């Protein structure tokens, strides 16, 4: 009965860290970038050209 | 502030969850023992039946 | 190096590094040529806007997606979803990382071949591999056995495996998934008045779907139910306002996964092949996929299926048997985290197909050893 | 949207701690269970082998 | 140091130290090399199960047994079978310890020599001793007369014995056992519907053969009764549901022993080659035979064959001798524990196959007076 056990505990043993552990190798991605304000600063342009 | 509430909770629940496959596991266990142990049971009586019958003759 | 783990899919093209948690770039595969003139001089109009950005314009687009059902039929606007996904998405140049492509069960060989012939000619990558999309969803249960049914959206397909060792006589591939479901609400939507018919309202449609709908636990009873009350009728607002009401179109939409019927198809619903492809399997494993079958894709994300499929599992399956159905919360991306763990591990490294390999055999040699 | 996934977050980890506990309690039915059928077990074993005796006399 | 009492049977593997009552570790000789193709990387997935082992991957193996008849077949996987045994279910090095094999009665000559000078050169016991499966089923009953009938799962011999003396032309060997009443039940079965074919599905077979049949004291009797009736009908679940139900091919699998005509073969029953066996040998032993008819080996478990082999011999024999059969309990270990009881023996201490003997006159050793 423990060899039965033992035996699905270790197969799951190593489906569990490959599932797991590789997680570790990035979790950064969640950060979002700036996304930066420009409190009325950016007004600097007039009505000259437009196509560029 | 709602995305880390929602990571923590998220946290608890796979916690969790690993607590109750473990205990299912061990449900399964019990299950095949008490099988055996009926197993067990229903021989020990044929056998001593028989013994019985031939006991007596 | 890293390995790039892409994920063609047809639909949603998902893609990152190898060893993380979640897809980098996830975006719609869709290439859209303009439809109208174009007055405006030295506005930059481009000649095909790609991914996301047609996604933004689609007003005055004409979205197509190159991957009909699995297969590639516009082999030139894949070429162009992968070279935007590589330089815009992840801007990594692929002369110096792995790639990891994955297709569906049972394709036709010829889309393989082009498939790494493209990789190896125009990208120029270092070496590929090609993975059975099924496989992956299941590294990414941490399981070794069961029975993995991945409802995409081109095509639905149903690998048992056990023990790690893959039956190839019971695949059961069925070509309906979410692109019919979306084709199928479009066109039952049309009994209360609401006409869509541009190939950009298509996507409206689908944001309904999505959205919207769900499975129904017993079809006939939420069909009564529908039918006298009004506790059903969700309400949803267009791009434009004029608000819609949909009714008893919100279970019969996906309702059609378990009745093929209804778009004409006449195979059994994925309540059925399941148990077929069980059945086809060993009498002595029949008790082990019973009690693993894994869910992933995105179709099998409508809220109900895991109970509607266990249900009708249970009642076609013998009454001994434990029927469990794993579903795990982030199963859109299963497929990409299972590739993800698959390109990270040591014992695959020696898999790739080298291009020293390629340049010895020709693109044949996918079909060879190198699987 | 986050707050929305926060509460079914915390739904089914409710739902999954529930689940566990009931599967805790059937453990240990099953556990008490099981050494009541070791105990029939060794019962029967002791009546075999006395039958075995009186056989062979 | 202990001598290690090694009994390789068809069907069984018993093994164990001398001077114990039970054998340490009993497991099913079979070696089942995987069969289909296998897709999990790095799983750890072995060539060959051998053992106990193979009768849980059961689902994906292609179990074949290495001796069919009594002798051996196929020399890599029982050396195999060997290996396993000492390794990993005794963990003893055979560098240490003499082994006590069994061989059946009137086998091939090669098949000894071959395992005599496996034992010598691979696994180099210090030396080994090759005896007659019926003689050591004589010791353990604590007799030192009487004929045995050693019904095991290959070959059934019933080798006649008088104070200690073998006669040996009055041995009886009818390779009709185990093996081919589970074909002959698996052949039967389908006349209800239930069809196995797999060589995994012999297995169930084999379990029902073991859990249900038994041996009708009269044949007539009881197919009349369970052609009329329904008590008879004794269900059994498979392993994964559908329960079966046994009708009267309950006893119609092991009359077989009695009538081997059922599976084609010619000669007569179990039943009257121990009175033909007995017949052969002197007119002023017979009684003592009559008297003494051991029972052994596994497939002599049958519930009521100690009844109907007894009504059947006083049927054959003469009303004045007295028939008795002794069915000891412990029938199935029978052979090994009386391999246990001579491994432990002063006596003979002696009689073992030195090395530096077989170095001298080569395997053919065995067949001289170290028999
Ligand atoms: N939350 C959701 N609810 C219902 N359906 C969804 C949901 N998300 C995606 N879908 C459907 O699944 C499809 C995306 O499936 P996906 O798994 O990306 O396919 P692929 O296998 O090609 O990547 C979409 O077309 C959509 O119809
Ligand atoms: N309790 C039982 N009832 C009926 N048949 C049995 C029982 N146990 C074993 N057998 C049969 O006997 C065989 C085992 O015989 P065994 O004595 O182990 O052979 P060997 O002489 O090779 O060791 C099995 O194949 C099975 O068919
Ligand atoms: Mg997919
Ligand atoms: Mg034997």
């Amino acid at each position: 009965l423990g060899t039965r056990a033992k035996e699905s505990l270790d197969l799951r043993a190593h489906l569990k860290q490959v599932k797991k552990e590789d997680i570790e190798k990035e979790n950064r991605e969640v950060g979002d970038w700036r996304k930066n304000i420009d409190a009325l600063s950016g007004m600097e342009g007039r009505k000259k050209k437009f196509e560029g | 502030e709602a995305e880390k509430a929602a990571d923590e909770s998220e946290r608890g629940m796979k916690v969790i969850e690993s607590r109750a496959q473990k205990d299912e596991e061990k449900m399964e266990i019990q299950e095949i023992q008490l099988k055996e142990a009926k197993h067990i049971a229903e021989d020990a009586d044929r056998k001593y039946e028989e013994v019985a019958r031939k006991l007596v003759i | 190096t890293t390995a790039l783990v892409c994920d063609n899919g047809s639909g949603l093209v998902k893609a990152g590094f190898a060893g993380d948690d979640a897809p980098r770039a996830v975006f719609p595969s869709i290439v859209g040529r303009p439809r109208h003139q174009g007055v405006m001089v030295g506005m930059g109009q481009k000649d095909s806007y790609v991914g996301d950005e047609a996604q933004s314009k689609r007003g005055i687009l004409t979205l197509k997606y190159p991957i009909e059902h699995g297969i590639i039929t516009n082999w030139d606007d894949m070429e162009k979803i992968w070279h935007h996904t590589f330089y815009n998405e992840l801007r990594v140049a692929p002369e110096e990382h792995p790639t990891l492509l994955t297709e569906a069960p049972l394709n036709p060989k010829a889309n393989r071949e082009k498939m790494t012939q493209i990789m190896f000619e125009t990208f120029n990558v270092p070496a590929m591999y090609v993975a059975i999309q099924a496989v992956l969803s299941l590294y990414a249960s941490g399981r070794t056995t069961g029975i993995v049914l991945d409802s995409g959206d081109g095509v639905t397909h149903n690998v048992p495996i056990y023990e790690g060792y893959a039956l190839p006589h019971a695949i059961m591939r069925l070509d309906l998934a979410g692109r019919d479901l979306t084709d199928y609400l479009m066109k039952i939507l049309t009994e209360r008045g609401y006409s869509f018919v541009t190939t950009a309202e298509r996507e409206i449609v689908r944001d309904i779907k999505e959205k919207l709908c769900y499975v129904a636990l017993d079809f006939e009873n939420e069909m009564a139910t529908a039918a006298s009350s009004s506790s059903l009728e969700k309400s949803y607002e267009l791009p434009d306002g004029q608000v819609i009401t949909i009714g008893n179109e919100r279970f019969r939409c996906p309702e059609t996964l378990f009745q093929p019927s209804f778009i004409g198809m006449e195979s059994a619903g994925i309540h059925e092949t399941t148990y077929n492809s069980i059945m086809k399997c060993d009498i002595d494993i029949r008790k082990d996929l019973y009690a693993n079958n894994v869910l992933s894709g995105g179709t099998t994300m409508y809220p109900g299926i895991a109970d509607r499929m266990q249900k009708e599992i249970t009642a076609l399956a013998p009454s001994t048997m434990k029927i469990k159905i794993i579903a795990p919360p982030e199963r859109k991306y299963s497929v990409w985290i299972g590739g993800s763990i698959l390109a990270s591990l040591s014992t695959f490294q020696q898999m790739w197909i080298s291009k020293q390999e390629y340049d010895e055999a020709g693109p044949s040699i996918v079909h060879r050893k190198c699987f």
